[PDB]
């Protein structure tokens, strides 16, 4: 009922008159596929630049349970990249392998100073080695990752 | 650190928006302080200048900087267009990724873009340290006014 | 959705109508196109 | 040391060690003038190839661009995203380069470029140099016939190389246009001027934007267009129905000729210079090795125009810039070791013997490197450096002895 | 807007522009407060003119020659803010209008503006799929000749006999109202151009 | 030279919106 | 915002209620069909 | 005023990267002087001829 | 030789689809 014309006898020409009015789809500037198996509507996340993912990704996965009731029935928020994976295997990665080297040079420093308490000193400089260092670090503004771990 | 400028000139072809819009841009970013290589897109109808700083450059800094050298170029462009200023973050920043499916069908891509667009979007972006929530793919509900020429 | 052409082929011949786009810019990269062209 | 040289002309080089993330994306590459229907077709068919796999969990495709500013894809582009199945569950014989494998000989249609990356290696690579491949060559100059005649000859002599698997240079004028040229003296006859005519191009051809309905916080465009049928092709635009303002009844074609010709597809600018990149994928091979053997290839079999310029970008560009620094920091590390073994002990022939002891922990080095089948690169150039600092650490306790 | 000692020169331009920012209303409508470069008069370092002895290029080739290729060559250079032009002439399309063919033609001086308007942009049409590949619409427009100007609609008869703007003025390239003035050694007027350095470089 | 084949033709599983052709008045 | 047909389909026939499947600005609707079957 | 008398600038012709100006304007003896500005044709919206 | 070869299986996936030309009035 947009108005396009009018007569002196007040017989008025409509936009359906020249057209018909329907609800069709946008020009799509992309396109989402899942599995192969049908086109998919999707959302990413970015973060902000000198920011923290695995802290993000935890509010991210914990607003989404509120909203697991607020979303219709039927629909379904299937999760196709997920960085907090890597962070967590990357992560307990590198704790492993502090903790073995500790325990294998413990042993070793063990096997060549025959007595405990010999021994358990050059241990005891190690947790407290670490101590330093990440006390170090939370005064720079590093944070825990492979590199600053590997070091 | 990295800066986007985001400029749309609808309808304009490739040659036309490079020569308007992306050209005179990257030419006056070449030389903001602090700027190390400067990089063009012209599509068409869509002009993105990615803006690369060297080593060391506080990010504030630099949009900043970005942001007052957008000012004294704005009139150098079209009439209608308009130079944006894009995020803070880069395609680094992508983080988490998902899909909206119904598998009942009640919903449709449509359904769902909405969904996505006008209440996921916003849910999210309330989320400290988040830059954008961005919706990827699905369809946008248009009103489509189809004109018979007879 | 027809098109005619005043020539170029001949009855019988058979033309691609899908995945024409993959198949012509394979025929370009392998220098089938630059070859077609030098031929004639 | 002279069996140290053994090991040097056997190993490779690369700027990092390819870390293994959980994912992985496929970003192929085609030909300009690919449309978004095709590109989306090509999307789900590549979609069910890379899903057929059995190491993949799941597969998100996506052609063109999402809704920010940190992705200018356009809809002939593709960008899926490949999450792999935890390491438990992968065949017995399985590794990460060969789950690649299969994928690259799995998913391939024709003119399709394939390439594999890691995510976060990708969107690093991408922000540094542009380059979406580890292997990056890029074509400069100011005539865009000229770049793309260089980026093509250099693309075939690049796949003629034993270790590379594609390369696929994007082509700077490869775009389709329907010219509408708009004729001011026929049109002037119906009393249209150019903004006239164009009306039907943007609206009735064209399907542009004219309004937004408001829905409570939301927004939806409206548009205006005549359907599909007469802006099918070539042909119906020559007969586009166009209502004069003087009423009279007309086509397209008696106001503007229509043609179709070819120029820029996308026209992509690096500090305002035009640009061509070529993205080669070798995965079988070390980079600095096929770096250098394309390096030859294109020296040779490729003689260059005026002024266009040929560079080699990519990690390999970062490569150089290390190594130049590195190299730069040997004197540094050597002068100061050489101060605090100078301090403690103050002999300087004695000094100097200390330090003549790292040459010996570098050939330890080396030869394990080759043994665990190593390459050369920025972490490796590391532990030598704080190796040697460990050598001369041992040099001291047992000089004080 | 000079500031006091001992302020950091981008604290300064930073501040300027936000003040820009709430003062942008209140000027009229057309108006746009523009900020400056980041430079200063004393930032003019080096000078030159443009020359041509033999006379195959005038003052406005110069001054094109200047202004879309030599500036764009010399801002690339770092620490540089800005390679102005100075002096030269800027190309300039003049419609002069005769006012009594106006009346003859009973066309006003508002419609033939109006006419111009329309007469210089160009359009796209989206796109069309052609062989699975996109086939970008692209329509012309653009006024790039004198015949396209004098070729400017301004009223047609039911008949089909046009009036253009040819028929009320003549189309000329003429010089642009000069804004600076260039002479070199007393024996010829030229087009210049100064490099401006960036302030603490 | 992998034989691995495909389902070329466009596909969609993952939830079709659907309505029953009636009879019935405008 | 029902539309009768005059002919074409069978009551009862299922139908998919949606021309949110061929992009607006550029699928050829005859070609981008022709992509559902084989 | 601003376009018959006065140069205003009109529009810009496109020509690559680089822009020109378009102006309209009567030719200068219509606007040499006071008592020539004070004769300045002028076609009415009602097509009178007047000053 | 004139023209390029590719793997069936390929063209397969593709979705190929051929036709045959013919002569008469359009």
């Amino acid at each position: 009922h947009i108005v396009l014309k009018a007569s002196e006898n007040g017989v008025p020409v409509y936009l359906r008159d020249v057209a018909k009015v329907q609800i069709g789809p946008e020009m799509r500037r992309g396109i989402a596929e899942l599995n192969g198996e049908g086109e998919v509507a999707g959302g990413v996340v970015i973060l902000r630049s000198g920011k923290n993912a695995r802290e993000v990704i935890a509010a991210v996965k914990d607003k989404l349970e509120t909203l697991k009731s607020s979303l219709p029935e039927g629909v379904e928020i299937v999760t196709t990249y997920d960085r907090s994976q890597l962070i967590d295997r990357a992560i307990d990665n590198l704790s492993g392998k502090l903790l073995e080297e500790f325990i294998v040079v413990a042993v070793v420093c063990a096997l060549f100073l025959w007595h405990v308490r010999s021994a358990l000193v050059a241990i005891i400089s190690l947790p407290l080695g670490l101590c330093i260092a990440f006390i170090v670090m939370h005064f720079q503004g590093l944070n825990a990752n492979i590199m600053s771990l590997g070091g | 650190v990295q800066v986007i400028i985001k400029t749309s000139y609808p309808g304009q072809a490739p040659q036309i928006v490079e020569n308007q819009v992306t050209y005179p841009l990257t030419t006056t970013m070449l030389s903001v302080p602090g700027a190390k290589t400067v990089r063009g897109f012209s599509q068409f109808g869509d002009s993105y200048v990615y803006v690369i700083f060297e080593d060391g450059t506080d990010p504030y800094w630099a949009r900043s900087r970005v942001l007052e050298y957008l000012n004294q170029v704005q009139g150098k462009l079209p009439a209608g267009v308009s130079a944006e200023l894009g995020p803070d973050a880069t395609g680094v920043g992508w983080i988490y990724e998902y899909a909206l499916v119904d598998r009942s069908g009640k919903h449709d891509l449509a359904d769902l873009r909405s969904l996505q667009d006008w209440f996921l979007k916003y849910e999210l972006k309330t989320i400290p340290d988040v830059a954008e929530v961005a919706s990827v793919g699905g369809v946008v509900k248009e009103y489509q006014v189809v004109i018979d020429p007879q | 959705g027809v098109t005619a052409l005043r020539s170029g082929l001949a009855e019988g011949e058979k033309v691609v109508s899908s995945g024409l786009f993959l198949i012509d810019s394979e025929a370009n990269i392998s220098g089938a196109l630059e070859r077609m062209r030098s031929e004639s | 040391v002279l069996t140290v040289l053994w090991p040097l002309n056997k190993v490779g080089g690369e700027f990092l060690p390819q870390i293994n993330e959980g994912d992985l994306l496929y970003m192929p590459s085609t030909l300009p003038g690919i449309s978004a229907a095709e590109a989306a077709s090509m999307l789900q068919k590549t979609d069910k190839l890379i899903m057929s796999v059995p190491e993949v969990a799941r597969v998100f495709g996506k052609t063109g661009k999402a809704e920010t500013a940190t992705d200018s894809a356009p809809l002939e582009m593709v960008e899926t995203t490949i999450q792999l199945k935890p390491q438990e569950q992968w065949r017995p014989g399985m590794t990460m380069d060969k789950i690649i494998e299969e994928l690259d000989n799995t998913v391939r249609l024709p003119g399709l470029a394939n390439l594999w990356v890691p995510p976060i290696r990708n969107r690093i690579d991408m922000l540094s140099t542009g380059i979406k491949s580890p292997i990056g060559i890029k074509v400069s100059g100011t005539v865009l016939a000229d770049i793309d005649a260089m980026a093509e000859q250099i693309e075939e002599v690049a796949r003629t190389v034993p270790g590379v698997a594609s390369a696929l240079a994007e082509r700077l004028e490869g775009g389709r246009y329907i010219n509408v040229e708009i004729n001011r003296e026929k049109a002037a006859r119906y009393g249209m001027t150019v903004a006239d005519v164009q009306l039907f191009v943007t609206s009735a051809v064209g399907g542009a934007m004219v309004g937004e309905t408001v829905e409570g916080i939301a927004r939806y465009p409206i548009n205006l267009r005549y359907p599909q049928s007469w802006r099918d092709s070539p042909q119906a635009l020559r007969q586009l129905p166009i209502l004069t303002p003087m009423k009279q009844q007309i086509t397209l074609a008696d106001v503007a000729d229509i043609k179709v010709s070819t120029g820029p597809s996308m026209l992509k600018t690096e500090n305002a210079r035009p640009t061509s990149w070529i993205y080669i994928d070798a995965r079988d091979r070390d980079m600095v090795s096929v770096v250098h053997d394309l390096q030859k290839a294109i020296a040779e079999k490729v003689q260059l125009k005026p002024g266009t310029s040929v560079a080699f970008s990519g990690q390999f560009e970062l490569l150089e810039r290390a190594n130049h620094k590195l190299k730069l920091m040997v004197p540094m590390t050597l002068m100061i070791i050489f101060v605090l073994l100078y301090l403690a002990f103050r002999r300087v022939g004695e000094a100097l013997l200390i330090i003549s002891s790292v040459p010996f922990a570098l050939v330890g080095g080396i030869w394990l490197l080759w043994w665990m089948g190593f390459h050369l690169s920025v972490a490796t150039g590391t532990g030598f450096i704080a190796l040697a600092g460990v050598a001369a650490e041992f040099g001291v306790v047992m000089l004080m002895y | 807007v000079i500031f006091e000692d001992g302020t950091d020169p981008y604290w300064a331009r930073s501040r300027v522009l936000e003040y820009l920012n709430q003062v942008q209303g209140k000027l009229p409508a057309g108006v746009s407060a523009e900020l400056g470069p980041d430079a200063t008069g004393v930032g003019w370092i080096y000078e030159y003119a443009l020359v041509d002895r033999s006379g195959k290029h005038d003052l406005a080739d110069l001054r094109s020659l200047q202004d879309w290729f030599l500036k764009y060559e010399l801002k690339t250079i770092p620490d540089v803010a800005e390679v102005a032009s100075v002096g030269g002439v800027v190309k300039e399309y003049q419609v002069v209008i005769d006012p009594q063919r106006l009346a003859q033609y009973g066309i006003s001086l508002a419609e033939v503006k109006s006419a111009l308007d329309a007469s210089n942009q160009e359009a796209g049409g989206s796109s069309i799929e052609l062989a699975e590949a996109e086939y970008m619409v692209r329509a012309s427009g653009y006024l790039q000749t004198l015949d396209d100007f004098n070729h400017i609609v301004l009223k047609a008869s039911e008949n089909g006999v046009p009036v253009y703007l040819r028929d009320v003025a003549k189309v000329q390239i003429g010089p642009e109202m000069r804004r600076g003035i260039a002479e070199l050694n007393g024996e010829g007027e030229v087009a210049g151009g100064v490099v401006i350095l960036r302030s603490g470089k | 030279a992998s034989g691995v084949r495909i389902d070329p033709t466009q596909t969609q599983n993952l939830g079709v919106k659907t309505a029953t052709v009636t009879r019935g008045p405008l």
